RNA sequence: AUUUUG
């Protein structure tokens, strides 16, 4: 299985992304680039410090910080 | 390209810039380039949840954006 | 190579540099080179009794990356040539 | 003699690495790179705050996390003689 | 270049503060470092003690500075 | 790579990530970019303070690992938290 | 057109600068480059700290692009 | 997008 064919067999579906911070999105995988900067819609951000959580309709992400990449969004 | 065209699409648009820090930064985007630089004009700048600053016209310099997302 | 070129015309001059680790050094330039590592002599350091591992040093190399500021004293000549030289280089590149 | 170099030949031999957050790995360098991507067997993982330690077989590092390393004298010998 | 430094006594800061005191034996174009013969000196004030440590391979990024002594 | 990653086709392995994130998972594929992708991942969460571990875990699933952000492979068997030596 | 323009159209003015480590730049900028490094003439600085803030000058100062967070042009 | 422009 290759790493990023299954990310662009999510397009269009839930993608839960994990940054090396405290910090989580979880939305529908619109696209993505060569370095893997992502545009999430209808997403949710979460602080997992905090708690708190914003919305989203439309986002690029900038792909640095990315660790994890999880197909089917977030339970 | 999809991150590309998300930006095509905000052009010109009121964006919401989150930097790494998690300042935020709301604007008209007037531009970007290949390392993720910014222009903004009618730029609000938030620190917490407060508003911080005003600028007319700013420069973003690319390494320090975690977003952009539509408002 | 626009500040190459601007820390080539204060070399044998005297700068403060300030490194991001927020020590500050004071020195005659001798060297700098595309990277923007500096080599100074003479060295002072500001507050030097909290850098006591500084204190028997008289030359050395800053690695580029590291520095925040590098300040010295004004010179008109030097300021009106450096903004021609940036003019001239948006012109050309 | 380049540091790389140096690095290159200590392949087979003792390394202590050191990670940017102060993480430090012991063992015997199986492999590295260019970047400084090293491999290692035979390593002793501690933990910054030098509380916990592990044993792992092998373990692969990647070169822009290192702080320093650290190598046998006699190996900078023996490398200078050959 | 640190070619001027090359087999001469020198202290390296690092980034996280510390303090090795070695003869530079080599360095390339990142400015990684090797050192042989080298102490870690730890400071409290003014006074240290030093640590035996041996040779030293320094990644460049780590470098704050290369002082002669 | 000097990793031969196909070594641990269907062995879990321990992945660490520059900020200290560590996580654990079965590798099931891998491109030459070192992107991962593992399988009944679990991660180990760390304390806010002390950025130390705490033994709690939560599963994650079926994951990709960014190669850009990995800093460290071990696989998993043969390891063991051990007294200082 | 391309956001280095208004750094472009910012020379031989006061400009505002944003840095890392929580410091402020006020200057007259006479020079930059591609990374925004930056020579500002007669530039103030205020470092805050941890609610209180110092105040520093300099008649000339290079400031190394890495640590740029914000350009802002005169009003 | 793996050390001097994150």
């Amino acid at each position: 299985i290759l790493p990023l064919e299954l990310i662009d067999k999510c397009i269009g579906s839930n993608l839960w992304v994990i940054m090396k911070s405290e910090r989580e999105f979880a939305g529908t995988l619109v696209g993505f680039d060569d370095y893997v900067n992502i545009v999430l819609k209808d997403v949710t951000e979460y602080d997992t410090v905090t708690g708190v959580t914003e919305k989203h309709s439309e986002m690029l992400l900038n792909g640095n910080g990315m660790c994890m990449l999880i197909p089917g969004g977030k339970p | 390209s999809s991150p590309n065209e998300f930006l095509n699409k905000v052009i010109g648009k009121k964006v919401l810039i989150r930097l790494s820090s998690g300042v935020d930064y709301k604007g008209i985007l007037s531009c970007l380039d290949g390392y993720m630089n910014l222009a903004l004009e009618r730029t609000e700048e938030y620190v917490n949840g407060k508003k911080t600053n005003v600028y007319g016209d700013a420069f973003i310099r690319g390494n320090n954006v975690l977003y952009v997302s539509a408002l | 190579m626009l500040f190459y070129s601007f820390f080539k015309t204060l070399i044998d001059t005297e700068v403060t540099v300030e490194l991001k680790n927020d020590m500050s050094i004071r020195g005659i330039l001798k060297s700098v080179d595309q990277f923007l590592n500096v080599k100074l002599e003479n060295i002072s350091v500001v507050d030097a009794s909290k850098y006591p591992h500084m204190a028997a040093v008289k030359d050395l190399f800053i690695r580029g990356s590291v520095v925040r500021y590098v300040h010295m004293s004004s010179a008109y000549v030097d300021t009106i040539l450096l903004a021609d030289a940036c003019r001239r280089d948006l012109a050309n590149n | 003699m380049l540091p790389l170099t140096l690095l290159n030949a200590t392949q087979g031999r003792p390394i202590l690495v050191e990670l940017k957050n102060g993480e430090t790995f012991n063992g015997h360098l199986e492999n590295c790179d260019n970047y400084m991507n090293l491999t290692l067997r035979e390593v002793i993982r501690t933990m910054p705050d030098g509380d916990k330690f592990f044993r792992l077989p092998e373990c692969y590092i990647r070169g822009n996390n290192i702080k320093y390393l650290r190598i046998q004298d006699e190996v900078l010998s023996q490398v200078a003689k050959q | 270049s640190l070619v001027d430094y090359v087999d001469r006594k020198v202290i390296v800061v690092l980034r996280d503060g510390k303090k090795l005191i070695g003869i530079l034996r080599s360095f390339d174009q990142f400015a990684n470092l090797m050192l042989q013969y080298t102490i870690e000196r730890i400071y409290v004030d003014d006074m240290y003690g030093d640590i035996d440590r041996g040779v030293y391979i320094v990644r460049g990024e780590n470098v704050v500075l290369l002082g002669e002594l | 790579s000097i990793l031969d990653l196909s070594r641990y086709q269907d062995q879990r392995i321990q992945a660490t990530f520059t900020g200290g994130r560590q996580i654990t998972g079965i590798l099931k594929g891998f491109d030459q970019l070192m992107n991962l992708v593992l399988d009944d991942v679990e991660e180990q969460l760390r304390n806010p303070e002390d950025g130390k571990l705490t033994g709690a875990i939560r599963k994650l699933g079926l994951v990709v690992v960014r190669g850009t952000t990995l800093v460290l492979i071990a696989p998993m068997d043969g390891s063991e938290e051990i007294p200082n030596p | 057109a391309e956001p280095l323009d208004l750094v472009r159209l910012s020379l031989d003015e006061i400009v505002y600068v944003k840095l890392r480590g929580d410091r402020e730049l006020n200057g007259r900028l006479h020079a930059y480059d591609e990374h925004l490094n930056m020579v500002l003439g007669d530039a103030e600085e205020i470092v805050t700290i941890f609610l209180k803030t110092i105040r520093k000058h300099y008649e000339m100062l290079f400031v190394r692009g890495d640590s740029v967070i914000l350009i802002a042009p005169p009003r």
